[PDB]
C-alpha cells in the first residue's frame, strides 16, 4: 500500500521557476497520470432528533412558505432527495436534499463544498440504533497535479509545483529521457539532506537493475558502492547526466544530477486554499 | 479551473493574429514581431536562420513568460533591407532546408530494411 | 572608523569625477578659499532643525 | 473588539505563493480566478468610460 | 553458556532456518525464540544492567574509506545484542531511506 | 485527556503510526532521553 | 579543522562550493557536516549526559567518557551515522526543535 | 583615425590560475626596461606560452551598435589575430617616476607601465587591443 | 482482538466481510468512527524517588 | 494655535507622507471628475494626473502641519519643495 | 541533396535511430520538439460510461482509454472536431470506439484495447484501430473484471496534438545528442579527478573522430551532426513521425509566410 | 507579518493558473518560500488608499530598509548563483546568445555592445552583458582581502558608468549587502529604476542560467 | 491500481507489457532486471514504471461488489 511514486527527478536550476522550494513538474508526465489521485469526500446527513412529528425528509424541495434554500441547484437530486451515483456534481450543488418543518419547508441540506467539484461515487442509505435514517454520499474527484500542489521527497523537504513544462521544453538527457520533476540545487547544502541524494543515486541503480534498492539505515551500503553499480550500468557514477536544454537543443554547460526519487503527493491542494472572500 | 484550456497553446482564440509587427523605436531598421500561439519550436528556429543572413544586423527572440504561448522576435536588418523581407527570406530558407531533409529522409528511409 | 552616516560622500565625489570627466593630469581651477570657505559655508546648510533661536 | 481583531476580511485573497522569475520585482501574479473575485470600485469618468463600459 | 567461541548469540543459523522454514510454509515461532531463551524482553529499567552489542558482529573476538567509522568492540561482557538497530525507529521514520 | 482519537487513515503507514503513538500529559519531558533508545522512535 | 580540510579541497567546479562562493544557501558548517565530521552533538550545552547510570547508552560500559560515548558524531552525513551517532544526533536534534519551538513562541510574544 | 601604442613583448609568465579559458600574461618589453605588461587573455582563442613574443598594438579606431561581417570584407584594420576592445579604467598611477595605465576588456584586465604615454594613450574607453602572432 | 470476529478470520473470511485484509486493528469502532486509545504515559507507582529542592524551599 | 508665515521651523520640503496624501486626496478628486488643473498630455489615470499636477506645482492645497504642542504651520503645496 | 542530411543507423517499426548532419542545432531541435509536441494523431478523447461495475472509477478508466494509442496513418484524412463543421463528432472528424466486457468466467476477465471496436464508418482510412504491438494480440490492458462486473463504454477518438495532451504524442522517447567528443566544449565536464576517466563515452563517440590534444580549440566550429533516434508509440509508423515532424514544421513556417503575405491586402 | 517589509504593495499582473506569483527577490522581505506558504493579497478600495499603498508601501520604496540601513531585498538563489557564474572571466558569450540576453533586458537601448573580444570570434564577456542590466552613471568600488586595480583573483568590484570593469558579481555586490550595487543603484538612480534592475539582472542572468544549467549531486559532497 | 498504460516520463506504451512481465517472472523464472530489459524497457524512466508498479487491482477484485 505505497504512498507516492518514483519521480524522474532532476536537480537543476532550470527556467528559474523552481527557486525557493518550488518544483518544475513535467506537464506531460502529469497527462500520462503521474501523481493523479482520487479524492473521496463522503458527506453524512441524518434524520430528526426528538421532535413530536418534526421529521426531516430526504426529498426534492421546490419552495413552499419558507423558501429557505441554498444557491446551489437541486436539478441533480433525485425524487428521493439524493444524487444517484454517476451524476457529476460541482459548484455548490445540493447532494443530500433534506427538509424540515419547524414550530412547512425549511431546507437543511448538505450542499457540495464550495471549492470542490466531483462525481458521485456512492450514495448509501442506512439505519442507526435509534433507527434514524442515514445517508452517506461519497463524491469522487480526480485530482491532477497542478501549480501549487505540494510534493515532498522522503526527507522532510516539501515543495510545490511552480510550473509544469511539457516534455518539449524540459531539459532532456542524451537518452531522450526527461525529468518528471526538476528541483533546485539551492535546497540541498543547507538542509544537509544527503539521504535524498543517496536514495536518488540508489533509486537510479535500482531502476536500471530491477533489484530493489536497500536504503535501510545502518546497512553497509555506501554512496561509493552504489556509485560503482551505477558506473557498471554505464552512467556516470555520481548521478550526473549531460543534458540538453529543451528550448534550443543545446547542451547544458553543467551536468545535472538525474534520478528516480520517491516523491509523495501531500494533501491540502491549491484549490482547497484559494479562498478569496472579497465582499 | 484557472488552468487555461490547453488548445490555447497552438490555437489562436479571437482577435489575435499570428504576427503583430511593431517598428522597434530604439534602433534604425529594426522590427519586433509577436508570434501568437507559437513557442521556441519556431522562435529559436527562425532566429538562427535570421541570424545566418548577413544583411541582418540583429536577431533575437524571447518568450517572456512560460505561461503564455507567444514570443517576440526582433530583427535589425541593414539600411534598405526590409526585416519583413529578411523574415520572408529566412522563412523560405527554412522551408527549403526542411524540403531537403524531408526528401533526404524519405529517401534514406526507403533504403532501410525493417 | 566606520559609522552609519547619511549621504555617502565618497560616492558623490566618485560621481563628480565621472560626471565632469575630471582628469587627474591638469591642475584644478579651485581656489583654496573655494574649498575651505565653500565647505565651511556648506556645513551651515545641512539642516535637520530650523528654529532660529539658540537652543535649536 | 470582534471587528477590532480583523475578522471580516474584505477584498482580500489568499493562496499558495509560487516564485516567478518573469514578474518584475514589484509585481504580484494574481490568478485570473482570484482577480475575478476581488473588485475595485472605480468611478466612471470620461477618462475611463470606454474601458469601464468594456468591462461591464 | 556457548562453549565453541566466546560470547556468542544464542540464536544460531539453525534457529533462523527454522523460522524461515515456517515463513516459506505460508512451526517455529517468535514464541519459540522466547521459550528457548534466545531472545529476551528488556524494559528500560532492566536495560540499565546489561551491555548490548550493536551488531552481532560486535561480538567477534584496510577498513573501507567509503564506510562510516564505527566504535571498537572492547568487551567480553555483552549480555545482549541488538536484533537490528534500525528497529529503534517507529513507523513514520521506518519509511525514510537512509 | 483526549486519550481516544480518530484513527488516521490517510496512508497505511500513517494509520500504523497512529496506533503506536504515545502521549505524555504535562522536569525535561520533551527531550529525547537516553533511556528511550529502542522503545520510542528518536525521529 | 576537519571542516576546513574539505572546504579547501572541493574544486571551483564543485556545485556545493559553487553556491557557497556566490552567496546562495550554504555555509561552512554545511559542507563541514556533509563532507568532513558531523561533529559533537550536545544537549543543554553539554556532551550527551549519562541517562542510564554512568553511561549514555546500554551499549557502552559504565563511566565511558570518550567522544564516541558522550556524543561526538565522527562521521559525515555522506558517510552515514552509527546507531549511537544516529540516536545522539537525534538527541541534539530534538533539543534543536524543542527550543526552536520555544524561540518561536517567546519571540512571537516579545515582538508583540 | 588613430594608432596609440606599439611594441613587441617578452612573455615572462602565463598564469592559468583557477581559470580554464583565461590566462594572465606578464610580458616584459623588447627595447625599454621600463615598459611592462600584465594582461588577461582568452587562451582558448589565442594561446600564449612563456618566453613568447607579442606585437602589442593598442590603437583606437577602425559607438553605435556593432556589425558582424560586411566590414569583414572591407575595413580590415585587423592585420592581427587577437583583437580585444577595452575600457580605460586607467589609474595613471603617477607611480614614482613611471606612468602605469589600466584597461578592462570586459573584465579581462590590462596594465601597462612606462612614462612616454602622456600624449600616447587615451584616458577614455574607446581603445582596442591588437596582438599579431 | 480475541473477542472480535476478524481475529479468527481467514484471508477470504476478510474479503467476504469487506474488511481490508491489510487492516491492522488496534482500534475501536464507535458510532462508526474508528477510535484509537493513545497510549498514555505516566510515572510508575511503588517507586521511591528523591528530589533535591530549590534554594527558596525550606525542605 | 497657528504660526505666522515667517518663523516656520518646519521642513520647506514636502514629506513623503504629505505627497502620499496630496496625491491621494488629489486623485480622489480627479477620479470623481472634479476639474483638473494641468494639461492631460495623454493621461487617463487619476493618480498619474494628480502627480502631474504636483509636478507642475499646480495643486491648490495647503498642508497643515501640527506641532506636538498643538500649534501649527501652514504650507502651500506650491511652497513645498517636492524632492523625494 | 544539399543542406540537411539524414543517415539512418537502425530502422524498425518502433525506431528510426538516425543522424541528422549539416543543420543548425536550432532546426535539429525544432524538429525534435515538433515530434514530441505537434505531430497530429488520433486518440480517445471522450468516454461515455454506460456500465462500469469494475473496481476502477470511470475517469480512471477514461484516462487510460485516452492513453491507448490508436491508428493515425490516415490522420490528415481526418479533421479536428473543432474545425469540422458538424456538431460535436461525426465520421468526418471522429472515430467512435466501443468497449463491452462482462466478467463471464469465475477467473479474472482482463480487458484490452483489442476489445475496443470501431462503431463508426471509417470510410476506408486507416484510423482508430487500437494499436496492438504485443505478442498475444491483447494490446493495452485497460481493466480487470471479476465475475459479475460489467464495463460498457463509448469512446471517441479525436484528432489532437501532444501539446494539447501528451496522449496524442506519436513519439515515445526521442534520443538526441551532438558533439559526443566534447569538441565545441559546449559542456564543462564535472569530475572528482579526471573529466575523461569518469564520464562514460557516448553511443556516438564511435561515429566521430576524437580530438587531437595538440589542437587549438576550434572556435569557428558550429554544431552540426545530431545523432537523434525517434521511438514510436505505435499510433504512427516511426518513419512517418520523423516525416510529419519535418512536415508539420514546414507547415508552421508556411503558416507564417502566409501571414506576412496576408498581412497586407485588406 | 513582523516587519513593514512584509506588507508591501505590488502591481497586479493577472495570470492563468491559481497561486499568487512573486518575484523571487521580494522573497526575504516577506520571509516567504514556496513550499506551501499562503499569502494574503488585499485590494486597496479607495483612490487615496490606492495612492498611499503605491506611494509608501510600494515594493521599490522598500529596497533600502530602515531596519539595518541597508537593502533588504537582494538578488537570490538561482539569479545569484547564476550571476557569479555568468560573471567569471572564463564566461564568454557567442554573438548568437548575446543577442538574446541583450534582447531579454527590456531596458536595453538596442546598441549591441562592441564585444570585448573581436579577434578570431566576436565574443562578449559575461560581465559585458550583465553590465547592460546595470544602467549608466553607476559606479562601485569595493576591495576584498587581496584586490588590486589588477585584482588577481578577479576579486573585489569596480563598475564604471554601468560596465562592471572587474570582480565576480555575487552576494557582496549583487546581494542585499550594505555597499552593494542595489544600495548604490537605489540611492543613485531612484527606487523604481533600481526595482527595474532586479528585473533586468534576473532576466538576463536567469536566461543565461537556463542555457548554462546549474546542479548539485552527491559527487559535490564527496571529499 | 493497474499498470499505467504509458510510462509517465516518455510515454512508452507500458500497460501492454504487464502480464508478459509477470510471466517473464513466474513461468520463465527470470529476475525483474533481466525481464524488464527483455520487454524492451531500456531507459530507467520506463523501467521504474513496471518494476515499481503495485497491482492493487488483483486485491480489489477480491471483494464481492
Ligand atoms: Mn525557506
Ligand atoms: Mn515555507
Ligand atoms: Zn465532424
Ligand atoms: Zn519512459
Amino acid at each position: 500500500l505505497p504512498a507516492g511514486q518514483n519521480a524522474i527527478v532532476a536537480i537543476a536550476c532550470y527556467s528559474g521557476y523552481n527557486q525557493e522550494d518550488s518544483m518544475i513538474m513535467n506537464q506531460s508526465s502529469i497527462d500520462r497520470g503521474l501523481f493523479r489521485s482520487l479524492f473521496f469526500r463522503s458527506y453524512m446527513d441524518q434524520e430528526k432528533k426528538y421532535g413530536m412529528s418534526i421529521t426531516e425528509t430526504f426529498e426534492k424541495p421546490q419552495r413552499t412558505n419558507t423558501l429557505r434554500m441554498k444557491h446551489g441547484t437541486y436539478d441533480k437530486l433525485d425524487d428521493d432527495g439524493l444524487i444517484a451515483p454517476g451524476v457529476r456534481v460541482s459548484g455548490e450543488d445540493v447532494i443530500i436534499g433534506k427538509t424540515t418543518p419547524i414550530s412547512s419547508k425549511r431546507d437543511a441540506s448538505t450542499p457540495l463544498r464550495s471549492t470542490e467539484n466531483g462525481i458521485v461515487d456512492q450514495v448509501l442509505v442506512t439505519t442507526n440504533q435509534d433507527g434514524l435514517k442515514f445517508v452517506k454520499v461519497r463524491v469522487r474527484t480526480t485530482k491532477i497535479p497542478q501549480i501549487g500542489d505540494k510534493f515532498a521527497s522522503r526527507h522532510g523537504q516539501k515543495g510545490t509545483i511552480g510550473i509544469t513544462y511539457r516534455r518539449e521544453d524540459m531539459p532532456f538527457t542524451a537518452e531522450g529521457i526527461v525529468p518528471d520533476l526538476i528541483i533546485n540545487p539551492h535546497a540541498i547544502p543547507s538542509r544537509m539532506t544527503v539521504a535524498h541524494l543517496i536514495e536518488c543515486l540508489l533509486s537510479k541503480v535500482a531502476a536500471l537493475s530491477g533489484n530493489e534498492g536497500d536504503a535501510s539505515p545502518f546497512t553497509d551500503i555506501t554512496v561509493e558502492g552504489i556509485s560503482k553499480l551505477l558506473r557498471e550500468h554505464g552512467y556516470q557514477s555520481r548521478g550526473f547526466e549531460v543534458m540538453y536544454n529543451g528550448h534550443t537543443g543545446k547542451k547544458l554547460m553543467a551536468q545535472i544530477f538525474f534520478g528516480p526519487t520517491y516523491y509523495q503527493r501531500l494533501r491540502h491542494m491549491v484549490d482547497d486554499k484559494i479562498h478569496a472572500r472579497a465582499r | 479551473m484557472n488552468a487555461p484550456d490547453r488548445f490555447e497553446l497552438f490555437l489562436l482564440g479571437e482577435g489575435e493574429s499570428k504576427l503583430k509587427i511593431d517598428p522597434d523605436t530604439k534602433a534604425p531598421n529594426a522590427v519586433v514581431i509577436t508570434f501568437e500561439k507559437e513557442d521556441h519550436t519556431l522562435g529559436n528556429l527562425i532566429r538562427a536562420e535570421l541570424l545566418n543572413d548577413r544583411k541582418v544586423l540583429f536577431a533575437a527572440y524571447k518568450v517572456e513568460h512560460p505561461f503564455f504561448a507567444r514570443f517576440k522576435l526582433r530583427i535589425q536588418t541593414t539600411e534598405g533591407y526590409d526585416p519583413k523581407d529578411a523574415l520572408k527570406n529566412a522563412c523560405n530558407s527554412i522551408i527549403n532546408k526542411l524540403g531537403a531533409l524531408k526528401t533526404n529522409f524519405e529517401t534514406e528511409w526507403n533504403l532501410q530494411t525493417l | 572608523a566606520n559609522w552609519p552616516l547619511p549621504v555617502n560622500i565618497r560616492r558623490i565625489i566618485q560621481n563628480a569625477q565621472q560626471t565632469f570627466h575630471i582628469d587627474h593630469t591638469k591642475p584644478s581651477d579651485l581656489t583654496i578659499k573655494d574649498i575651505v570657505l565653500g565647505v565651511k559655508d556648506l556645513q551651515e546648510n545641512l539642516l535637520v532643525l530650523r528654529g532660529k533661536n539658540e537652543i535649536i | 473588539r470582534g471587528n477590532l481583531m480583523g475578522k471580516r476580511v474584505d477584498f482580500s485573497a489568499r493562496t499558495v505563493i509560487s516564485g516567478d522569475p518573469n514578474l518584475e520585482l514589484d509585481q504580484v501574479g494574481v490568478p485570473k480566478s482570484i482577480a475575478k473575485t476581488l473588485t475595485y470600485p472605480e468611478v466612471v469618468t470620461p477618462y475611463n468610460i470606454d474601458r469601464l463600459t468594456q468591462l461591464v | 553458556d556457548e562453549s565453541l567461541g566466546h560470547k556468542e548469540l544464542k540464536v544460531r543459523k539453525g534457529h533462523i532456518a527454522k523460522l524461515m522454514a515456517t515463513e516459506y510454509q505460508d512451526e517455529y515461532t517468535w514464541s519459540s525464540l522466547l521459550n528457548e531463551g534466545l531472545v529476551e524482553y528488556i524494559d528500560a529499567e532492566e536495560e540499565e544492567s546489561i551491555l548490548i552489542a550493536m551488531q552481532p558482529e560486535d561480538l567477534e573476538p584496510d577498513v573501507d574509506p567509503a564506510k562510516r567509522i564505527r566504535v571498537s568492540h572492547h568487551a567480553t561482557t555483552f549480555t545482549h545484542c541488538e536484533i537490528h538497530p534500525s528497529m529503534i525507529l517507529g513507523v513514520a521514520a521506518s519509511i525514510i531511506p537512509f | 485527556a483526549g486519550v481516544s482519537q480518530v484513527l488516521n487513515r490517510y496512508t497505511y503507514s500513517s494509520t500504523l503510526s497512529h496506533l503506536r503513538r504515545t502521549n505524555t500529559p504535562i522536569a525535561k519531558p520533551r527531550q529525547l532521553h537516553n533511556t528511550h533508545w529502542g522503545l520510542v522512535c528518536p525521529a | 579543522k576537519a571542516g576546513r580540510l574539505a572546504e579547501v579541497n572541493l574544486k571551483d567546479l564543485n556545485n556545493v562550493k559553487q553556491m557557497v562562493m556566490a552567496g546562495s544557501k550554504g555555509s561552512f558548517i554545511n559542507i563541514a557536516q556533509m563532507s568532513a565530521c558531523v561533529g559533537q552533538q550536545s544537549v543543554e550545552g553539554k556532551r550527551i549526559a549519562f541517562g542510564f547510570v554512568d553511561r549514555t547508552l546500554p551499549h557502552f560500559s559504565k563511566d565511558d567518557y570518550s567522544p564516541e560515548s558522550k556524543g561526538f558524531v565522527e562521521n559525515s552525513y555522506l558517510r552515514g551515522l552509527t546507531p549511537q551517532e544516529f540516536f545522539f544526533h537525534a538527541m541534539g536534534g530534538r533539543e534543536g526543535l524543542i527550543d526552536t519551538a520555544v524561540k518561536t513562541a517567546e519571540t512571537g510574544y516579545i515582538q508583540r | 583615425s588613430n594608432t596609440l601604442f606599439d611594441d613587441i613583448f617578452q612573455v615572462s609568465e602565463v598564469d592559468p590560475g583557477r581559470y580554464n579559458k583565461v590566462c594572465r600574461i606578464e610580458a616584459a618589453s623588447t627595447t625599454q626596461d621600463q615598459c611592462k605588461l600584465t594582461l588577461d587573455i582568452n587562451v582558448e582563442l589565442f594561446p600564449v606560452a612563456a618566453q613568447d613574443s607579442l606585437t602589442v598594438t593598442i590603437a583606437s579606431s577602425l559607438t553605435r551598435s556593432w556589425r558582424p561581417p560586411q566590414a569583414g570584407d572591407r575595413s580590415l584594420a585587423d592585420d592581427y589575430d587577437y583583437v580585444m576592445y577595452g575600457t580605460a579604467y586607467k589609474f595613471e598611477e603617477v607611480s614614482k617616476d613611471l606612468i602605469a595605465v589600466y584597461y578592462s576588456f570586459g573584465g579581462l584586465l590590462m596594465r601597462l607601465e612606462g612614462n612616454y604615454r602622456n600624449l600616447n594613450n587615451l584616458k577614455q574607453e574607446n581603445a582596442y587591443l591588437l596582438i599579431r602572432r | 482482538s480475541k473477542n472480535c470476529y476478524l481475529s479468527e478470520a481467514t484471508e477470504s473470511d476478510l474479503y467476504k466481510l469487506k474488511e481490508c485484509p491489510f487492516d491492522m486493528g488496534g482500534y475501536f469502532i464507535i458510532n462508526g468512527s474508528e477510535k484509537v486509545l493513545i497510549a498514555q504515559e505516566r510515572s510508575a507507582g511503588n517507586i521511591v524517588q528523591v528530589f533535591k529542592k530549590a534554594a527558596p524551599s525550606p525542605i | 494655535k497657528a504660526i505666522p508665515k515667517d518663523q516656520r521651523a518646519t521642513t520647506p520640503y514636502m514629506t513623503k507622507y504629505e505627497r502620499a496624501r496630496i496625491l491621494g486626496t488629489r486623485a480622489l478628486q480627479i477620479s470623481m471628475n472634479a476639474p483638473v488643473f494641468v494639461d492631460l498630455e495623454g493621461e487617463t489615470d487619476p493618480l498619474r494626473i494628480a502627480m502631474k499636477e504636483l509636478a507642475e506645482k499646480k495643486i491648490p492645497l495647503v498642508i497643515r502641519r501640527y506641532l506636538p504642542d498643538g500649534s501649527f504651520e501652514d504650507w502651500s503645496v506650491e511652497e513645498l519643495i517636492v524632492d523625494l | 541533396e544539399e543542406g540537411p542530411q539524414v543517415k539512418i543507423r537502425e530502422a524498425s517499426k518502433d525506431n528510426v535511430d538516425f543522424i541528422l548532419s549539416n543543420v543548425d542545432l536550432a532546426m535539429a531541435n525544432s524538429l525534435r520538439r515538433v515530434m514530441i509536441a505537434e505531430i497530429p494523431t488520433l486518440a480517445i478523447d471522450s468516454v461515455e460510461v454506460e456500465t462500469n461495475t469494475t473496481v476502477l472509477a470511470d475517469e480512471f478508466i477514461a484516462h487510460r482509454l485516452g492513453l491507448i494509442p490508436l491508428q493515425s496513418m490516415d490522420i490528415e484524412q481526418l479533421e479536428y472536431s473543432r474545425d469540422c463543421f458538424c456538431e460535436d463528432h461525426c465520421d468526418k472528424c471522429s472515430v467512435v470506439l466501443t468497449l463491452q466486457a462482462f466478467g463471464e468466467s469465475e477467473s479474472t476477465t482482463n480487458v484490452y484495447s483489442k476489445d475496443l471496436v470501431i462503431v463508426s464508418n471509417l470510410m476506408g482510412r486507416n484510423i482508430g484501430h487500437p494499436i496492438i504491438q504485443d505478442k498475444e494480440g491483447n494490446g493495452v490492458l485497460i481493466c480487470k473484471l471479476r465475475k459479475g462486473q460489467e464495463l460498457k463504454l463509448t469512446c471517441v477518438a479525436k484528432k489532437g496534438i501532444a501539446k494539447e495532451h501528451a496522449k496524442w504524442g506519436p513519439a515515445a522517447a526521442i534520443e538526441f545528442e551532438y558533439d559526443p567528443w566534447n569538441k565545441l566544449k559546449h559542456t564543462d565536464y564535472w569530475y572528482e579527478q579526471d573529466s575523461a576517466k569518469e564520464w562514460p563515452q557516448s553511443k556516438n563517440c564511435e561515429y566521430e573522430d576524437p580530438p587531437n590534444e595538440g589542437d587549438p580549440f576550434d572556435y569557428k566550429a558550429q554544431a552540426d551532426t545530431f545523432y537523434m533516434n525517434v521511438e514510436s508509440v505505435g499510433s504512427i509508423p516511426v518513419d512517418q513521425v520523423v516525416v510529419r515532424g519535418i512536415d508539420t514544421l514546414q507547415k508552421k513556417v508556411a503558416s507564417i509566410l502566409l501571414a506576412l503575405t496576408q498581412m497586407d491586402q485588406d | 507579518s513582523l516587519h513593514k517589509m512584509s506588507m508591501m504593495a505590488h502591481r497586479v499582473k493577472v495570470i492563468p493558473y491559481s497561486t499568487f506569483r512573486l518575484n523571487l527577490s521580494v522573497t526575504s522581505p516577506y520571509n516567504a518560500d514556496f513550499d506551501g506558504d499562503e499569502m494574503n493579497l488585499h485590494v486597496p478600495q479607495s483612490e487615496e488608499t490606492r495612492a498611499e499603498l503605491s506611494q509608501l508601501c510600494a515594493v521599490p520604496l522598500q529596497i533600502v530598509s530602515p531596519q539595518s540601513n541597508k537593502p533588504c531585498m537582494g538578488i537570490v538563489q538561482d539569479t545569484l548563483c547564476g550571476i557569479r557564474k555568468l560573471t567569471l572571466r572564463d564566461t564568454f558569450i557567442e554573438l548568437d546568445q548575446v543577442l538574446n540576453m541583450l534582447y531579454w533586458v527590456p531596458d536595453w537601448d538596442g546598441v549591441i555592445p562592441t564585444p570585448a573580444i573581436i579577434k578570431p570570434k566576436p565574443l562578449w564577456s559575461g560581465k559585458q552583458i550583465l553590465s547592460v542590466a546595470i544602467p549608466n552613471g553607476i559606479h562601485l568600488q569595493r576591495f576584498d582581502e587581496g584586490t588590486t586595480l589588477l585584482s588577481p583573483k578577479d576579486n573585489g568590484m569596480l563598475i564604471i558608468d554601468g560596465q562592471i570593469i572587474f570582480g565576480v558579481v555575487e552576494k557582496k555586490t549583487v546581494g542585499s549587502s550594505n555597499g552593494g550595487l542595489i544600495h548604490v543603484v537605489t540611492r543613485e538612480k531612484g527606487p523604481q529604476v533600481c526595482a527595474k534592475l532586479f528585473g533586468n539582472i534576473q532576466k538576463v542572468v536567469n536566461f543565461w542560467l537556463l542555457h548554462n544549467g546549474f546542479s548539485t549531486g552527491i559527487g559535490d559532497t564527496i571529499a | 491500481m493497474i499498470v499505467p498504460v504509458r510510462c509517465f516520463s516518455c510515454g512508452k506504451v507500458v500497460g501492454d507489457k504487464w502480464e508478459s512481465y509477470l510471466n517473464l517472472l513466474q513461468e520463465d523464472e527470470l529476475d525483474e532486471g533481466t525481464a524488464l530489459s527483455r520487454l524492451g524497457l531500456k531507459r530507467y524512466c520506463c523501467r521504474r514504471m513496471i518494476l515499481t508498479h503495485v497491482d492493487l487491482i488483483e486485491k480489489f477484485l477480491r471483494y464481492n461488489p
